[PDB]
RNA sequence: GAGACCACCCGGCGCGGCGCUCCUGUACGGCGCAGAGCCCUGCGAUCGCCUGAGGGACGCGCCUGCAGAGCGCGG
RNA sequence: GACCGCAGCAGGACUCCGGGGUCAGCAGCCUCUAGCGCGGGAGCGAACGCGGCUCAGGGAAGUCGGCAAGCCGGCUCCGUAACCUCGGGAAAAGGAGUGGCUCUGACGGCCCGGGUCAGAACUGGAACGGACGCGGGGAUCCCGACUGUUUACUAGAAAC
């Protein structure tokens, strides 16, 4: 929803990001990023607020694993620069499983969630406890 | 005519490999006296050599004060540089002790 | 065969040949379109890059997420010691192309401009415009020559000299630029306007206005002989490769039998004339004003000078122009600023909430010496 | 201008300078410099580094 | 500010001082009824004060000191 | 330091005597004695090489293959699985401690010796095998039981 200002992409493909929702998945492996055109040799990259195609890790509930699932990264360890000049980074890299339509697969989003993720996806914004 | 000048050897080895610091420092002392002396011949007392090598070939003192006399005759005027040990290198600048 | 996977060329062939700029300073080359209907305006002005800074800004860009929101941007201060006009050059439009039709020099040429003429002023004989000063002085000769320009010239230019005494650098010799005069109803009016500016100072405030966008021209920062990986952008090859990985691997096919000019080769990177474009003029002011860069929110006098001085540049005593972002060149390098040839249509309006006078030497937290003194107090 | 202080150093971060960390406790930790941040990430105590206002408070030099 | 060498750009330069600003993190030493304790006025890792100290700087501003523009070569 | 390889050839030559400190050490790392300054020097501090470091966030997605590098490691103390020819596996895995000072116990001989092992306090930017030395680990599959040996100089193997 809206237009996303470019933010530094800290999570390449092959990254494992934590789950911030009570879906029953603990670790999400980034298979790919939505809306990526490629250049020869360039792995797909992703940042806060970007939909990523993930697969649930073996630690996750059996129903969730063995299938590609869409999710949005909400926390990124790499620091990024907002237009106002704020440089912000998070303690961990985390994601919430969400359908491309925007339905969250989880009742609650635990922990802090980035402002950019919250503006782009409306359901994440209501659910998130804090938008720091 | 006894010139009294300080030289920062730390500034001399800036740009050169640490292993050859003290030899580079000695050359700088000859060259920087030549600019002050205005005569080419510079002879450094062995005391100047001991001071530059007090802390090894890599960590020459940051500053040294030298009292240089221009005694010479028959056109071969030479400068004899000695080492003056100073507690403070604070307000220290050229201090020529008279002339002739 | 074929590249198999499609990948673009690395580098712009337009920017070849990549040689150190032989021209001394960035040249204006082409000048803005005349228009033929505006208040007569000079189109360019030389500057010395002073430094870069942070500017808090309020954005009025409708349709953008930044609308009604604050932003911080890189600014680039270009020191602008006031220039003085020393001559007027007229150019006929000939079939071959614009060709000069004689220049009329000032009756009195300043020592900085004369210093440019010689390699060593002290050892030179100062024999410049010696018989010219006698031919003029009365000034009847100057008017007669100006009249020849009025009939034989279609493009009028003003020669101008920077005074480097009022700039922190050690250039001492002046820099001469032909600044074009544009917009007047007719060539006779243009040379009349030029005579009024002759032997008198020109300031950036007159040439460029806040909110306009200018094109900055200068020689780039020089890196010396660089490798293909840094110079053209190629990949560092696998680290299991003998004879090095910092080299383009294959520089051509069997045929053509010769290396093509397209292929990336190692050479000089840097010191290249480059023109940047449409950098908005955030603020034109003089450092003499104590409150020159003050804004309502800081409540401090806030002159342009950072605490501790600009880094690798000095006093910036006189007027300055601040441009959005960056301009080509290192600090202490001449940069020709020229009115934009193709300005960006949807540029926001510039309203600066805050400017940073915090020391750029190191990391600064105090924006005034008094402010740092107050913190350390005892 | 609007100003924030380091969560560790307690010196006013000037606008456009500094890095903000969002901790898992949902607490923003604003840091003036990389040094302000590195001391916190090594959990080195704020009250044993003298330049910090916390140690200035403990000495009672600045409180 | 430019560089393999050259060239380029600038020139009475530079050296080493002094302020300013910044980096690190509170200098030696002296003082204490600090100090776990031990033992004789002795010992002691440390801690507090003099001290956001001292030390350093290749960025700035200045000279306050020495200096610094070849009848060198060519035209 | 003169032998032998065409050389004043980072090539190869058998013995004997072997100090101090840190240490389990004849290890590494500095040193006493004794030797000694090696087919030359100056500058500059490009590319590129050759050795060496560091790198945000991710982490093998790189590659024929995790090649190379990185991790691990000393000591003490817990805690150790399947499997097994019952010997092993096993240092499995997986952890916790470690510095300096100030003490307090143990241990002999007949007031005199050892300096190792425990147990405390107290202190330090949230540090201690602070250099150095010094396994990454697990789950399998195929061959060959094993320690051995092998194409001087492109195969060290499942071959002998």
């Amino acid at each position: 929803i809206g237009n996303k200002f470019r933010i530094s992409c800290g999570l390449p493909v092959g990254a494992v990001i934590n789950c911030a929702d009570n879906s029953g998945a603990k670790s999400l492996n980034m298979i790919a990023v939505k809306n990526w055109k490629g250049h020869l040799n360039r792995f797909p990259k992703a940042s806060v607020g970007d939909m990523v195609l993930i697969t649930v890790g073996r630690d996750g509930k059996p129903e969730l694993r063995r299938k590609v699932t869409p999710a949005v990264v909400v926390r990124q360890r790499k620091v990024w620069r907002r237009k106002d000049g704020v440089w912000i980074y998070f303690q961990d890299n985390a994601g919430v499983i969400i359908n491309p339509k925007g339905e969250l697969k989880g009742s609650s989003i635990t922990g802090p969630v980035a402002k950019e993720a919250a503006d782009r996806w409306p359901k994440i914004s209501t659910t998130a406890e804090c938008v720091h | 005519i006894v010139y009294e000048h300080t030289i920062r050897l730390n500034k001399a080895v800036r740009g050169k490999p640490s292993k050859k610091a003290a030899p580079i420092a000695i050359r700088a002392i000859r060259a920087q006296v030549e600019k002050l002396a205005k005569v080419e011949d510079v002879r450094l007392d062995p005391s100047v050599n001991v001071f530059v090598w007090s802390r090894g070939i890599r960590h020459v003192p940051r500053r040294i004060r030298l009292e240089v006399r221009l005694e010479g005759d028959d056109e071969h005027k030479f400068a004899y540089v000695i080492n003056k040990d100073v507690e403070n290198f604070k307000h220290l600048t050229t201090e020529k002790k008279g002339s002739e | 065969s074929h590249r198999k996977f499609s990948c673009c060329r690395k580098g712009n062939l337009g920017y070849l040949p990549r040689k150190r700029c032989t021209r001394g300073r960035g040249r204006c080359k082409t000048f803005p379109p005349d228009v033929q209907g505006a208040p007569i305006h000079l189109t360019a002005f030389l500057g010395y890059k002073a430094g870069c800074t942070h500017v808090m800004r309020f954005i009025d860009h409708r349709g953008s997420n930044l609308h009604n929101r604050q932003a911080i941007d890189q600014a680039t201060i270009i020191d602008a010691p006031p220039m003085i006009c020393t001559a007027i050059i007229g150019y006929a439009k000939t079939p071959k192309g614009l060709r000069a039709v004689t220049t009329v020099w000032a009756a009195h040429i300043a020592e900085p401009a004369m210093r440019r003429f010689y390699r060593n002023y002290f050892h030179a004989e100062k024999t410049a415009f010696s018989t010219y000063m006698k031919k003029a002085a009365d000034g009847t000769y100057i008017k007669e020559q100006l009249g020849r320009l009025k009939q034989h010239a279609d493009v009028i230019r003003i020669v101008a000299h920077t005074q480097p005494a009022l700039t922190p650098l050690k250039q001492k010799k002046a820099d001469i630029m032909e600044i074009q005069v544009n917009g007047g109803a007719n060539v006779a009016e243009k040379v009349d306007y030029a005579y009024a500016l002759m032997e008198k100072p020109i300031s950036i405030k007159d040439v460029f206005s806040v909110g306009a966008q200018i094109d900055t021209i200068s020689i780039t920062r020089g890196r010396g002989f660089e490798g293909v990986v840094t110079r053209w952008g190629v990949t560092r090859l696998p680290r299991k490769t003998r004879r090095g990985n910092r080299k383009v691997a294959c520089i051509g096919a069997w045929h053509p039998a010769n290396v093509q000019y397209t292929v990336a080769r190692a050479g000089q990177m840097g010191y290249f004339h480059r023109t940047d474009t449409n950098k908005q003029v955030f603020m034109i002011d003089t450092a003499e004003n104590p409150r020159c860069c003050t804004t309502e929110f800081d409540l401090t006098d806030k002159s342009i000078n950072p605490v501790g001085g600009f880094v690798n540049y000095g006093r910036v005593q006189g007027d300055f122009i601040m441009i959005k972002g960056t301009c080509p060149g290192p600090k202490r390098r001449p940069v020709v600023m020229r009115n934009a040839l193709l300005p960006h249509r949807n540029c926001p309006p510039v309203q600066l909430q805050w400017i940073s006078t915090a020391s750029k030497f190191g990391h600064g937290i105090f924006e005034t010496v008094e402010e740092r003194r107050q913190f350390y107090a005892k | 201008p609007r100003i924030e202080h380091c969560s560790f150093c307690s010196k006013p971060v000037y606008p456009g300078k500094g890095i903000c960390f969002v901790r898992n406790d949902s607490r923003v930790f604003r840091f003036c410099t990389s040094k302000c941040h590195r001391n916190f990430k090594m959990k080195r105590n704020p009250r044993k580094v003298r330049w910090t206002k916390t140690y200035r408070l403990l000495h009672n030099k600045d409180m």
